[PDB]
């Protein structure tokens, strides 16, 4: 509805005016063909409007119209289990009408308006209407999509559409006082949705990792960062991550990687499968790509799209899991838009927002309480890796800032084998504190002592091994010999796990306790034989450690029973010197 | 090693700090030039 | 009212705006965006040809055809009561909790205003913050503006939550009246995080304290100018409160990482060129008014006192951010990291530490005779350690004097026995106390700096 | 044995310093609803003048 | 046994000084809960004087005195601008209105009440005069004057 004349074109900047009224950023179709814009410095009836693609081919005199939108999110049932891009884009509609590439010039809509859902509006006309309230839904994989009002309307309703098919498009229920309402609505993707109170922290996350939650928790709602060099292992993790989980709402999106890997993504996905219903994977799932080469503007509006999303979900009670990668890919986008924009750098290369752009993506989670009066998990493990090499180049050091935890992985540790590679002496997570209520509550009760406990292990073993091992385990003393080989035992087995393994991939906090508890009862025991001096080297062979050494293996349903024989045993094998 | 690493760091920022100004220089010269050449359209 | 219409360009710093000739300099503007929000800014340039406003949060969907710029106030400006304490308050003074507005009282300027030298003594009144280690060696002076530098890995926070609750003010060892001096400190936490913030909450309400406290918060995912607010609203309350009512108030800033960090934001939008490293060039000129405004004043009673709280963006002493403090204010307490390594907590170390004073606030009708005796025989204790301890790593383990020997475990309890402290309190008495135990190891012919008197009288 | 009487010593301890809590709230909680009220009822009695004034400034 | 003399008399050390300082939090609590009840008190109270006040100025113009009043915030308005143009009140007031309908620099026109609106000097200004401007002020102003007056 307003419509101007194309005047100069620089590149990606090009100006025209028969524009005033004009409203600071929006899409704008602009071309003959009409491509994608956004208003930056406007002026009396120009503004400068930035066409993402490739520009070329255009002349002048090609109408300029503005949509008078920001660039926002769709926000609707049916978004999930997909592929998109930046400005949310879904693939398979593209592919179609493209063959090879994706051309430039196509439109489409996130939801497709050829399918046509069933529901039910779970209220009645009559009623008040708030922002935030409930109101329908449909099934889509099995789940109860509460289908809600967009924040920031109320009043009377009147007349509700019943349950039958219709599809998207097609609105739902009304206010006598004008404005119907769509099933879906769109959300700017600058602000954050309002929510009611944050919560503290102080709920556990699983992971069931071993290593993950018992010496490195980062509590739901928590916010981590993982570097990790590739080359060595690391997109294991984010696989098996959402294998477990436990959220149930997955949203994996990075964007930008160095081709062929970021079609692994793809290719994996698919085929694996939830353990949790047996129901093919991608169904609970929604993944976003973007691929190196893709529009610089796309790529700098891909992460805060995930962000956005992420929130809708959140919204509905769910708990949610995203996860998201290529972080220190992500600042890249922004040094190209501030190349682009002559505002000068500051800092090594990076301009200078990122101590904020950075920031407000990860705040924006914990542990909010919806306007729905429920609870929804927004946790993010921040990937990054600079190739720049470094526990010291800006982007990481900023993310270690804001967030808590840091689960540093690193090649070396994982080349000897022993994966995840989770390389302990160099990670840390400042969360354990407040969790230790419910830490104490629900495993056992001594817990914390015992993680405590263990740890002290491995680290007096670090700056013994350090040294003393160009001497080998022979000329070593009494205890000197016992740490190492206990040492070991927490590297054979608490440390180690697998993600081949139906046995083991997967735990609980009451399983690693007794795992634990039995590594320290065995060694406080076989402290007292080396204490009066027995053979020591034969504690080291006794039949005992073999039932450590299955442990692992131990499957779930067996493992409290297994324990219980197990462990009594341990009181007898001393007994026996 | 930690101190002839706390050389090049040195270097580094100093390498550096020579071309904000390069930039924030040669910034201001565009400046001139439309500012200039506005009224090199004269009118 | 007058109010003026004529938005004319717009850029993502600030934006034009025509005709003006009554919006002064330093105007504080809000702007309805007729959409029904509106939002604010500064009055930066201004000229018979036309006014430009600050940008305050982000230019967002504007136009050029209705909106307006509307004058709010013309000298930013703010009230504060004694009403206030226990309310958790942020910036922009419109808090949070659940509780209503803060009736005004005095409505006063917000840039502070320079208080001419002759109108403040030297200071000379102890402080008892409860880390034996800082009142041992060093000295809080009431008057001072000590600055903590801290790291990642060396906790900022925690160190800055136990000089919340530990502080307290003993009169009697000079020797007067308690009722004199009515306690309160202002705090403001600018730059926090999730878990940042969700920590301090209890650490009040725990132990009452939200009871002599103000609570700004920040967050640190709000729009950048509030932030370079934060602390010059922060001051001024305490001022109000400090020399028109008379409390010993301390003040405590937390990571100034997160000022520079925001305040240059400013400048690369306005541009002065920052020929610093990263920030813009007029920076002490800033990190000037901030840290100073605090101390006492003669013909008055109470006063303040300021801490800074800030880490450098890598260890390198040097990157303006904590050198500038360095200059302005005085004093120097840092944490070391290697201690942290070993684990002795809170780690503060001494081997940098000072305090620009301590010759005041020490001996006899004040402190105690011995404090400034005391400081500096561990101090020259402890720095024949250190050598000694280079020396095992480079020759020998028995090619060494037992001269040695015992200022070897001399170095080990004032080591793990002495800076550590746990979570439990101490007080300056027992300090010195156990200062005293501290020199109990060395023969009594090594320590030159002890006038003969007190030799005898402890041991 | 005398784990048993250091178990019991925590239980007087316990129980009292519930008990007391546990009334110390009590009376005060809903001796502080009444002051509010109490309060609300001072200003009730005289009222408008304020009002009064705030008109009266505005109003030429 | 003989070890249990000296257990006895510790515990009950360490537990009474965690008895009366713990009960000091709580009658504390008591008085973190009194100055809550307080702090809720006040906000009715200076909501309340704020809504009457909106309702008096409200009955502004309905009262018999509305013409009256009208030309003074009108003046007080068009004295602000030294140009003059227009002068924008609703087909309430407008017809009312003689003084300045008879005289002004000429032309008055639309609408959107609690308030006057015009333009001056181009159409660049648009300053107006709402009663509502001059009562988010005053309002804020008289604060802390009004509980004085008040509770006094």
């Amino acid at each position: 509805m307003i419509q101007g004349v194309i005047q100069k074109i620089a590149g990606p900047a090009v100006i025209a005016k028969g524009m005033l009224g004009a409203r600071m950023y929006d899409i704008c179709k602009v071309g003959e063909e009409g491509l994608v814009g956004e208003i930056i410095r406007l002026d009396g009836d120009t503004a400068f409007v930035q066409v993402y693609e490739d520009t070329s081919g255009l002349k002048v005199g090609e109408p300029v119209v503005s949509t008078g939108l920001p660039l926002a999110v769709e926000l609707g049932p049916g978004m999930l289990n997909g592929i998109y891009d930046g400005i949310q884009r879904p693939l398979e509609r593209i592919r179609e009408k493209t063959g090879i590439y994706i051309t430039r010039g196509v439109v489409v809509h996130a939801l497709d308006r050829e399918k046509k859902w069933a529901w039910t509006p779970m209220v009645k006309p009559g009623d008040e209407v708030r922002g935030g309230m409930v109101l329908g839904t449909v099934p889509e994989f099995g789940f109860t999509h509460k289908i809600l009002v967009p924040p920031d309307v109320r009043g009377r309703v009147k007349e509700v559409k019943p349950a039958g098919e219709y599809t998207v498009e097609e609105p739902v229920v009304v206010l006598e006082d004008g404005t119907e309402l769509k099933m879906y609505h769109t959300w700017p993707v600058r602000r954050a949705r309002p929510v009611q109170r944050k919560l503290d922290p102080n709920t556990p996350f699983l992971t069931g990792m071993r290593i993950l939650d018992v010496l490195f928790p980062v509590a739901m709602g928590g916010t981590a960062a993982i570097p990790g060099p590739f080359g060595s292992g690391k997109t294991v993790t984010q696989q098996s991550l959402a294998k477990w989980s436990n959220a149930d709402v997955v949203v994996y999106v990075g964007c930008g990687e160095r081709g062929n890997e970021m079609t692994d993504v793809l290719v994996e996905f698919p085929e694996l499968t939830d353990p949790k219903t047996g129901g093919p994977l991608m169904h609970r799932t929604v993944l976003i790509a973007n691929t190196s080469n893709m529009p610089v503007a796309a790529r700098e509006a891909s992460i805060y799209v995930g962000v956005t999303i992420a929130e809708y979900f959140r919204d509905q009670g769910f708990s949610v899991a995203l996860m998201a990668d290529s972080t220190s890919r992500w600042a890249e986008a922004l040094r190209e838009i501030s190349s682009r924009l002559e505002e000068m750098p500051a800092e090594e290369g990076y301009p200078p927002y990122l101590a904020a752009r950075l920031a407000a993506f990860y705040e924006r989670a914990g542990k909010v309480i919806t306007l729905g009066g429920e609870e929804g998990a927004v946790t993010i493990v921040g990937a990054v890796s600079p190739p720049g090499g470094d526990m010291s180049e800006p982007v990481t050091q900023s993310t270690l800032r804001i967030v808590g935890a840091f689960w540093r992985l690193d090649a070396s540790l994982a080349f000897r084998r022993h994966f995840p590679a989770i390389n302990w002496n160099g990670s840390y997570s400042l969360f354990t504190s407040a969790l230790d209520p419910w830490y104490r509550e629900n495993v056992a009760e001594d817990y914390p002592e015992l993680r405590d406990a263990i740890s002290e292990l491995l680290q007096r073993e670090a700056g013994l091994q350090e040294i003393v091992q160009l001497v080998g385990p022979d000329a070593l003393q009494d205890a000197e010999r016992l740490v190492i080989e206990v040492g070991r035992i927490i590297r054979e087995d608490f440390l180690q796990q697998n993600a081949y393994h139906e046995v083991d991939a997967y735990c609980s906090m009451k399983k690693a306790y007794g795992i634990m508890k039995m590594i320290l009862a065995f060694y406080k025991e076989a402290e007292a034989a080396i204490k009066r001096g027995v053979s020591i080297d034969e504690i080291l062979q006794l039949p005992v450690l073999e039932r450590i050494g299955r442990a692992r293996y131990v499957s779930e349903e067996e493992f409290p029973a297994y324990f219980e024989e197990a462990m009594k045993e341990i009181q007898g094998a001393f007994k026996a010197l | 090693i930690p101190g002839i690493r706390a050389q090049i760091r040195f270097i580094q920022q100093v390498l550096e700090q020579r071309e904000r100004e390069d930039t924030f220089r040669l910034k201001r010269i565009k400046g001139k030039i439309e500012a200039r050449e506005a009224e090199e359209e004269g009118g | 009212k007058k109010e003026y219409t004529g938005i004319t360009y717009i850029s993502g710093p600030l934006l034009f705006v025509e005709n003006a000739k009554d919006l002064a300099y330093g105007a504080i503007v809000d702007i309805k965006d007729g959409t029904g929000r509106v939002r604010g800014g500064q009055v930066i340039e201004v000229s018979e040809e036309y006014a430009v406003i600050q940008v305050f949060e982000e230019t967002t969907g504007l136009d050029l055809a209705t909106t307006s710029v509307s004058l709010v106030e013309d000298v930013a400006r703010l009230g504060v009561s004694k009403e206030m304490l226990g309310r958790r308050f942020n910036g922009i003074g419109k808090p949070i909790d659940g509780l209503p507005p803060i009736t005004p009282e005095k409505r006063l300027p917000i840039t502070g205003l320079p208080l001419n030298p002759v109108a403040r003594r030297k200071p000379e009144q102890f402080i008892q913050t409860g880390i034996s280690t800082i009142d041992v060696m060093n000295t809080l002076v009431r008057g001072q503006k000590l600055p903590i530098f801290s790291g990642s890995g060396l906790p900022a926070n925690e160190i800055a939550a136990q000089i919340a609750r530990q502080a307290t003010v003993r009169p009697d060892l000079s020797g007067e009246g308690e009722k004199e001096e009515p306690f309160a400190v202002v705090f403001a936490a600018m730059g926090i995080t999730q878990r940042e913030l969700s920590y301090f909450i209890q650490e009040f309400e725990r132990t009452g304290a939200l009871s002599r406290s103000v609570l700004f918060l920040n967050k640190a995912d709000d729009p950048t100018i509030e932030r370079i607010l934060t602390p010059r609203m922060a001051l001024t309350v305490a001022e109000y409160l400090a020399f028109e009512h008379d409390y010993h108030v301390l003040v405590i800033l937390t990571d100034m990482t997160n000022y520079c960090e925001a305040l240059r934001e400013i400048g690369a939008a306005r541009e002065e060129i920052p020929g610093r490293r990263g920030y813009p060039g007029y920076m002490y000129t800033d990190l000037a008014t901030i840290y100073e405004r605090a101390g006492v004043v003669e013909g008055k009673k109470g006063s303040v006192t300021q801490i800074p709280i800030l880490s450098m963006p890598d260890d390198d002493r040097t990157h303006p951010i904590p050198d500038l403090t360095g200059y302005i204010t005085e004093g120097q307490i840092q944490l070391s990291r290697e201690l942290h390594r070993k684990g002795i907590y809170p780690p503060i170390d001494p081997l940098p530490s000072l305090s620009r004073l301590m010759n005041n606030g020490v001996g006899k009708g004040k402190t105690r005779e011995d404090h400034k005796q005391v400081s500096d025989q561990l101090y020259s204790a402890y720095a024949n350690g250190v050598d000694i301890r280079k020396l095992v790593a480079i020759i020998g383990e028995d090619a060494l004097t037992e001269n040695d020997r015992r200022y070897l475990q001399f170095a080990d309890a004032f080591e793990r026995f002495f800076i550590n402290q746990g979570q439990q309190n101490r007080s300056i008495e027992e300090s010195l106390q156990i200062a005293w135990a501290l020199l109990s190891m060395l023969p009594q012919g090594e320590l030159k700096r002890i006038s003969k008197d007190h030799i005898g009288k402890y041991y | 044995e005398a784990e048993a009487k250091a178990k019991a010593l925590e239980a007087q301890y316990r129980e009292r310093e519930r008990a007391e809590t546990e009334a110390l709230l009590a009376r005060y909680r809903e001796r502080a609803e009444a002051e509010a009220k109490a309060v609300r009822e001072k200003a009730m009695a005289r009222l408008d003048e304020a009002v009064a004034l705030v008109l009266k400034e505005v109003l030429p | 046994e003989e070890k249990a003399k000296a257990l006895l008399q510790a515990r009950e050390r360490a537990l009474e000084a965690q008895y009366r300082a713990a009960l000091r939090r709580a009658e504390s609590a008591g008085e973190l809960l009194v100055a809550t009840a307080r702090t809720q008190a006040r906000g009715e109270v200076l909501e309340e004087v704020r809504r009457r006040v909106r309702e008096a100025l409200e009955a502004l113009p309905q009262k018999p005195e509305w013409p009256e009043v009208v030309r003074k915030l009108a003046l007080e308005a068009l004295e602000a601008l030294p140009g003059a143009k227009a002068l924008v009140a609703n087909p309430e007031d407008l017809p009312h209105l003689e003084a300045m309908a008879r005289e002004r620099g000429v032309e008055l026109q639309a609408e959107p009440r609690l308030g006057v609106r015009a333009v001056g000097a181009e159409g660049k200004t648009q300053v107006e005069n709402s009663l509502l401007a001059r009562m988010d002020r005053a309002w804020d102003a008289m604060s802390s004057k009004v509980a004085q007056a008040l509770w006094g």
